């Protein structure tokens, strides 16, 4: 083990910090953050990243990307959320969609897709769960029935994040209904722009909303079903396992501390809180070495789903016990004058209750590391 | 002792439930999930249910319900999620002064000390924030403290140094040298155990034990009809559990609000009766936080949103649960009553 | 609603705290309280307390009680443990034992039974649990092959506790096998010196010991068979469901909780650290000794509402541990070489807390049943 | 942040697992559940692997694998259930003292508080009571402190003032005006980021991460053992849930404890000054949270000698605190936090 980072790493790390606190990104950063239950466009702000070419490091040249290990693209997130990057739009194209064509796309979807998403010129979204199909994705009822070599989907898309603003969706769909609960689903890339699409939002607490995608015979050509044809409930999972890391968890909660010491160190003489401070600081410390655990294996081809889990669950639930600790931190005074801090606490506290539901819930981590009781490989 | 339902009260809640069930609730899944304040939507049904009379004695000319009374209004407002025009007219009346203005500054422990009032010639300055339960911008009962002395100050909407932060929920008054006299103190801020301050932290424990309920009674409800794999929600031990355990904690957070009150309301008329006020309100804070988390999670997704009508009861925790202070910060005051109790019987 | 005793209630407690509080019964006490993983025998205090009438005074005068309402026996329960005396064989003897026999028993085998239990010359132990059927008693394997008019009980009971001590088993036994899991069982109250029967502890980390009961062939009368053959499943459930108060759970936090506070006000002076929890605990004690008295009202009137007692169970053994767990690390280095008395009560407590959320239907049983009300 | 595996540490640990696994463990359910101090049962085992020379670096002739072998040894010490008899000596090799000393106070905070030394007279006593991780009537190592300056005390065995409170466990050391000279202080006990007191507290961190570790191991072996309901007990998900949250605040434990020792030995070859404190009150809290899990989801049999539960319960009750409350240390590591936000 090596706790902490190559010299390398972290002279990679001070320029792509020395990047992000351009005055062109600061401008942008301010324009797109979102608060008070806005949710502002960042189209612009993803366009002067793609430009700057942080977006996919990893990805190869061909693509869009710089060739670089896994691992450099982690100390980008890292940076991009430190740097006050909202990265939602980030975390669904390429860290989803785009992991997810990389995995299982052929050359000419590959080429035909990845690009502008390493550009910030496109984006796009999941759109995984129904309204009868949350936690029993299975239970999708969306269907892609055929029509010559390509599909016509219908179906109810709900609970995406920024679908308004994307361009593209990876839809779950049955090419074979009847053929069983977990049998005949394929995933295709769906051109939000088509005819049949229509995005409508449904209001949350948060401030980025969600949205229900209604399908009625929505073409989509046969080279856009990614993936080999009705093999698509093994893909989604594996792209899922793939996914999880609990790096995204682990800086919110690291904003959300920093800001609820900035709002308490400019303001006068806490004994109130010194444990609290403590033990955050201590998880958010296990919970940094937990991320970069399932990192290190991920760039070294081991696939583990178990110590992924313990990642995921370690780090959004440590998100929601800081939001909801530090919300109650800004006094009147900061809260009416919009310190800085306490916005982005009120934030926090409205977006807290979605990180133990988001990309597999709390629940299902849990039952994901019960796995390791029956392998004999436990110790 | 006895805790059969008194039948006067029985009908009390019935009657208030149902008219505050006619009470529009705020539509929104932003901005404040309730209009509160003195004459918020449902001041017209408690002005029709007399509930302004509940507290006063007969021979004062009310109707001698007690605090009890208070407390169930207080509670059904809460499960309404309508807003509390209640809460503000309620301290004012117990301390003879007349109503129409919002309550201030009782967030901070030791009483008053977000709002300090320093000596001057004719009377006090005051300078601090303080968080509103009604429009910032309209009269203001502040909690302030002179010299350690907690006094409860009224201030008029145009008072110099007075700006109204009228952009957050729940609202802030800031107060930057605002000039008060001796005849702007409404009344003392003692920790008396039959004093305004103790109705009012009775007050503030109900109307989160009545949060919480509301809360819970949706999350109970949409686990009964919301299926997964096949089977109800509230029939997966996963969210079952966590829905049985929030029960526990209303049904001991309803043990200490109303102990408080009755007790209160007992030394009126005729161990640890100093403390009740102090435990019913740091229960009710803990428990609503612990039972909104709990719901949230059993319905997933759909209580973020106006698909359930869980956000209001959402962002009412988030102002309510520390309005009156930490409950940390109150169970240790509740913690050195007791020890002090301990160290005087050895 | 009155939260608080009447003045002839407190008439009645202050009575009987004086009562236990006599040169004689307070010897009695010191005598018989565990400690250091010790159990000491039991039976010369509880025969005092019985001679002072204070052991079933809610039980009709004709089997030794005095016709006191049941809201009577828990101003007494709530004294006994407040003078010291040690409660598990008051619970099982008389709360449990005594209780189905009065709910379930025939006249005669009340007449036969029940006064010597009133009176603190015999006892008995509740022998349910077996090697596989923990909170799955339906898997219960004792069998109960009649014998003439009786019958002869072969089993295995494990985990009662005070059962080396006593004298009568409430046992549960498959009289008609094979017909369902939940058919077929009957209570049969049990005489331990019978032949057949091998009394044996399990040593538990606790001061008081588990037990394990061997029935080889033990034979049984057929008068010793309490309530309707075949019926035994739903009667015994019934009991179980009476006995729920949380009112004992109640009793253990509030002895723990002054106990703790008492090594820390006999040592100088302002404890700042503990003040949160010496607060939380003394509030949630306040909301559970209202939760276990909800309990005992309804009782008095005749209605048995079951998620109301699992409520109250639950809130107070849950907290009764939480007190335990805290309060163990309050006595200082000092009081505990000392041996203060405090110190040894928390040792004790630490000790017994693990089982207060199994005995008696485990946390998870409560919230089950809890979910019912949905 | 690199973390896969280091070859040299996987053979010292596959080396203590089984030659520990040897080790008879003591078979009451009552007394103290290890025999504690450096002559134990295990100290036999640590002596053949030459434990001595672990923490020894690759100058002055020692193995050289620094804290995180002390760490190493600690975490297997407490997950057999086998007794310390290494945290007390290496304590004391730290700073260069003769092995064979109980130490004792750490359990107060401010570090030495509850054995206070007066200047008196022409001299200097020591007062107050601490708990001893070793025989009380021995040699000792005490943690004490001087008009707020935390000290390392070595005391001789029938010392004027000195009473040894033998027969509960831990034991106990009692001090009434016990005199002392500058020359008995071993060492100081502040918070310099690699000094004796931080590795103690890290030695003291990896043993409680072994002994919740133990304790979990038995309740998800017996959880996939015993069946109610005819099914297994770790299919119940309110069997499975605790067992499970337990394995994350296991890892959590491992993360912090190892990342510790890692600190340590990078500065002897930002948030480095808290992170002994950091390893200890999560491993303390975790302790505390495991087994309670583990008592529950076995059922009464966790508190018979049919489990072997029982020795990590006993265990926890008397290590959570030893070196002060968690939640006493969370809010040391809470102020230095906030001090850095502050400037
Ligand atoms: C912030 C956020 C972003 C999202 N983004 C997207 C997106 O981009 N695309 C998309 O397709 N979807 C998205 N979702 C939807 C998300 O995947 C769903 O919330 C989730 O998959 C299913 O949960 P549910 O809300 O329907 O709850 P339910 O399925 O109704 O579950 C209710 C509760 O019961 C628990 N539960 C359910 N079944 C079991 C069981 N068998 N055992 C134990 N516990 C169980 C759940 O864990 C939960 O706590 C998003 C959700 C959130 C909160
Ligand atoms: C202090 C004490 C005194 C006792 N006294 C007596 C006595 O006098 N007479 C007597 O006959 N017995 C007695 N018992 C035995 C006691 O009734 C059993 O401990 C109890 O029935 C549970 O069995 P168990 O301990 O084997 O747990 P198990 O049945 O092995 O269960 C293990 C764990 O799984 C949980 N669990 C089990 N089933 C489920 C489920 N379906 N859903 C969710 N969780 C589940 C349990 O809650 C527990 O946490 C006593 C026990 C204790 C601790």
């Amino acid at each position: 083990m090596r706790y902490g980072f190559t010299e390398e790493q972290q002279r990679f790390r001070a320029d792509v910090r020395q990047a992000l606190r351009s005055a062109e990104v600061r401008a942008a950063v301010a324009d797109a953050t979102p608060a008070d239950g806005v949710e502002p466009d960042m189209r612009t702000l993803y366009r002067l990243l793609g430009k700057l070419g942080l977006l996919a490091v990893h990805w190869p040249a061909e693509f869009g990307g710089a060739d670089r290990p896994l691992t450099d693209a982690a100390i980008v997130a890292e940076e991009l959320v430190r740097a006050g990057v909202p990265d939602t739009l980030h975390v669904n194209t390429i860290q989803i969609v785009g992991q997810f064509l990389l995995m299982a796309g052929s050359a000419e979807q590959k080429r035909r897709h990845l690009p502008a998403l390493a550009q910030g010129e496109r984006f796009a979204s999941v759109l995984y769960t129904e309204p009868d199909a949350g936690s029993d994705l299975g239970a999708l009822r969306t269907v892609a029935e055929p029509d010559g070599d390509g599909y016509r989907l219908t179906g109810t898309k709900v609970f995406s994040l920024k679908t308004r603003f994307v361009d593209l969706g990876l839809c779950a769909a049955r090419t074979t209904p009847g053929a069983g609960k977990y049998q005949g689903i394929s995933l295709f890339l769906v051109d939000l722009t088509a005819p049949g699409v229509t995005v409508s939002v449904i209001p949350g607490v948060s401030d980025e909303q969600f949205h229900r995608v209604d399908l009625d015979a929505v073409p989509v050509s046969g080279d856009d079903l990614i993936g080999a044809r009705d093999q698509g409930w093994p893909l989604l999972n594996e792209a899922l396992a793939i996914e999880r890391t609990g790096l995204d968890y682990f800086l919110k909660a690291e904003r959300w501390l920093e800001a609820a010491l900035e709002a308490l160190a400019d303001r006068d003489p806490h004994d109130a809180h010194l444990e609290h401070i403590g033990r955050f600081d201590g998880a958010l410390a296990a919970d940094h070495v937990l991320a970069w655990e399932v990192l290190t294996g991920l760039a070294s081809g081991r696939v583990d789903p178990v110590t992924a889990a313990v990642a995921k669950y370690h780090s959004s639930e440590l998100a929601r016990d800081v939001a909801e600790w530090a919300a109650g931190v800004p006094d009147p005074g900061q809260r009416a004058d919009r310190a800085p801090a306490a916005v982005v606490l009120d934030s926090a506290y409205r977006e807290a209750p979605g990180l133990t539901l988001s990309a597999g819930t709390s629940e299902v981590m849990l039952q994901i590391m019960a796995t390791a009781f029956d392998s004999l490989g436990q110790e | 002792m006895d805790l059969t339902p008194d039948p006067l009260l029985v009908q009390l809640r019935g009657a208030l439930r149902t008219a505050l069930a006619g009470v529009p609730v705020r539509s929104g899944v932003h901005g404040p999930p309730v209009a509160d304040g003195p004459s918020g939507p449902a001041r017209e049904v408690l002005d029709r249910l007399g509930a302004a009379d509940f507290e006063r004695p007969a021979s004062a000319g009310g109707l001698g319900l007690g605090l009890t009374a208070g407390v169930v209004v207080a509670e059904e407002l809460g499960r309404a999620a309508c807003g509390n025009p209640y809460r503000a007219d309620a301290l004012a009346a117990s301390l003879g002064h007349p109503g129409g203005a919002a309550s201030a500054g009782w967030e901070a422990l030791p009483v008053g000390a977000g709002v300090t009032a320093t000596a001057r010639a004719g009377g006090w300055d005051l300078t601090g924030a303080a968080t509103a339960d009604g429009p910032a911008d309209g009269p203001l009962l502040v909690a302030a403290r002179a010299g350690g002395e907690p006094l409860l100050v009224a201030v008029e909407p145009g008072a110099p140094g007075l700006t109204a932060g009228t952009g957050c929920w729940p609202q802030v008054v800031r107060f930057e040298a605002t000039p008060v006299t001796p005849a702007d103190v409404v009344g003392a801020l003692d920790d008396s155990p039959t004093g305004p301050l103790a109705r009012a932290r009775l007050r503030q424990a109900a109307y989160l034990l009545g949060v919480a309920d509301g809360a819970h009674r949706i999350a109970v409800r949409h686990a009964g009809v919301r299926r997964q794999f096949d089977t109800r929600l509230r029939d997966l031990p996963a969210v079952a559990f966590p829905l049985a355990r929030a029960m526990v904690a209303l049904r001991a957070t309803r043990a200490v609000v109303y102990r408080g009150a009755s007790l209160v309301d007992s030394q009126d008329a005729g161990a640890g009766t100093g403390t009740a006020p102090l435990v019913a309100l740091a229960t009710a804070a803990e428990t609503a936080r612990d039972v909104v988390r709990s719901c949230m999670q059993a319905c997933g997704v759909r209580a973020m949103t106006d698909e359930l009508g869980l956000h209001r009861y959402f962002r009412l925790v988030a102002a309510e649960a520390g309005r009156y202070g930490e409950p940390a910060a109150l169970w240790r005051l509740a913690g050195a009553a007791r020890l002090d109790r301990a160290r005087r019987a050895a």
